[PDB]
């Protein structure tokens, strides 16, 4: 899981 | 109530956030998609006359203390226009490089001027962001779809003026720079909306303090300029320890560096092979503060991809090489702890905190006009208030000193500008002159500048  | 962004930046007569006065000031204030949402503000302050301008700093700003002084309004006036601007509630106040520049000055002149340093980038929902950060980590982890001007060297630049101009956006005016930050700030926002958007949700400090596990050692992407454009500003570090003594600074180590001397050394050599860099080669003490209140970029390591890494010339295999030797190591923990465990009040921001009686007190100095201040029976407990008050009349109200109060003040001039001083001083100029002899509108600053020492000085 990553946010960018 | 709506959230705004307000874009600003100074002009000053030097480098020095506290030593030096600010020039001029610029603002324009924006909706949350970078929508102008009010009109220009941009106004001068009035320098007063214990001080001299940096010549050079005139000659990048083009504006000379004459215009300054005559356009302007006393650094109080000044400063309660900039307040009302930064306090209005739900303000995200942002520029370029203002963590390190535009915010020192703004707390140095609120300290100066008996309002609080602090609350106006805090208070009512108010943070603070600056988009040179953004512009730094979204080379460094997100190119694609801007183009990166290279400098003469072959290493990025992130000066505004190449930015917009590789982007085909239009770059003329105290405005022009605020302008510009916007641009860069929607050119972010379009071509990489999710880096832009987390990059915003974490200037908040809590939220920073989330992505920091020190018992475990979580490795982070991290974007400072002290990396160096060179590896496009970036590396994986690793938190060892909190700082010991500001609450806000956290202990990180660079993985891609030589953790050799963490293990092998102690403490106290150390503590100066950190201070005393780059004369010993002695390999470098990787070794550097984050502080959760200056806005750093931070993400969780895997953020920076391999291809990434590749891109940057990272070595990614080496620093996890010493992400594990590190762990297997908590003695370079307490290690790390251990190495961090001016008579002009000017220079004091930084000597603690007012307590909450000092800085209420400081609050009916702002309340009392001008006229009263001699007349004030309010006492204080923190030592440099007598000192910014005697140097806040002097600076800003001149006409409400007394006798011993002029006398006083001519001491303080005369302490300044010294036989010494105005002889350097004067001399600068002249070579300045010299050396810029082919350009002719500096020529002509640099003569202004000559005109105004001889004027306010003897
Ligand atoms: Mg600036
Ligand atoms: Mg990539």
């Amino acid at each position: 899981d990553i946010p960018f | 109530q709506q959230s705004t962004f307000l874009f600003h930046d100074y002009e000053t007569f030097g480098t020095h956030p506290a030593l030096d006065r600010p020039a001029q000031f610029a603002a324009i204030r924006t909706d949350s998609e970078f929508n102008v949402i009010g009109e220009p503000e941009v106004f001068y302050c009035k320098p007063a006359d214990d001080y001299l301008p940096q010549p050079g700093a005139v000659l990048i700003t083009g504006i000379t203390p004459q215009e300054a002084r005559a356009k302007g309004e006393n650094e109080a006036a000044f400063a309660a226009r900039i307040h009302s601007l930064f306090t209005v509630p739900k303000t995200c106040i942002l520029g370029y490089n203002n963590v390190r520049f535009d915010d020192e000055v703004t707390r140095n002149i609120f300290y100066r001027n008996f309002y609080d340093p602090y609350a106006w980038s805090w208070q009512h929902d108010n943070s603070r962001w600056d988009l040179l950060d953004v512009m730094r980590a979204c080379y460094a982890l997100r190119p694609e779809g801007i183009n990166w001007p290279e400098n003469d060297d072959g290493l990025p630049s992130f000066r505004l003026e190449h930015l917009t101009k590789a982007n085909g956006i239009e770059h003329s005016d105290a405005m022009a720079d605020v302008y510009a930050t916007i641009a860069m700030a929607k050119l972010v926002k379009t071509r990489q909306p999710r880096l832009f958007d987390y990059l915003f949700t974490h200037r908040n400090k809590h939220k920073l303090m989330a992505l920091i596990d020190v018992p475990q050692m979580k490795p982070l992407v991290h974007v400072s300029g002290m990396f160096g454009a060179w590896r496009g500003n970036t590396s994986w570090v690793a938190p060892l320890a909190w700082h010991p003594e500001n609450r806000n600074a956290v202990i990180m180590v660079d993985l891609a560096g030589d953790i050799s001397p963490l293990l092998e050394l102690d403490s106290d050599t150390l503590r100066e092979r950190l201070y005393t860099a780059k004369t010993d080669l002695n390999a470098a003490v990787p070794v550097k503060l984050v502080h959760i209140n200056k806005c750093p970029v931070l993400a969780q390591a895997n953020t920076l991809r391999p291809e990434d890494a590749d891109r940057l010339g990272i070595n990614r295999q080496h620093c996890l090489d010493n992400l594990k030797i590190l762990r297997e190591n908590p003695q370079v923990r307490e290690k790390v702890v251990a190495i961090f465990a001016s008579d002009n009040v000017d220079a004091q921001l930084y000597n603690g905190f007012f307590s909450d009686a000092d800085r209420a007190a400081m609050k009916i100095v702002l309340e009392t006009e001008p006229r009263n201040l001699p007349a004030l029976d309010i006492t204080f407990v923190d030592k440099r208030i007598e000192k910014l008050l005697f140097n806040y009349r002097a600076r800003n109200f001149p006409g409400t000193l007394d006798y011993a109060e002029q006398q006083r003040w001519l001491e303080h001039r005369r302490q300044v500008f010294t036989p010494e001083f105005l002889q350097g001083y004067a001399d600068e100029l002249q070579m300045l002159v010299q050396q810029y002899a082919d350009d002719k509108e500096k020529v002509a600053l640099l003569k202004a500048l000559w005109q105004y020492a001889d004027e306010i000085v003897e």
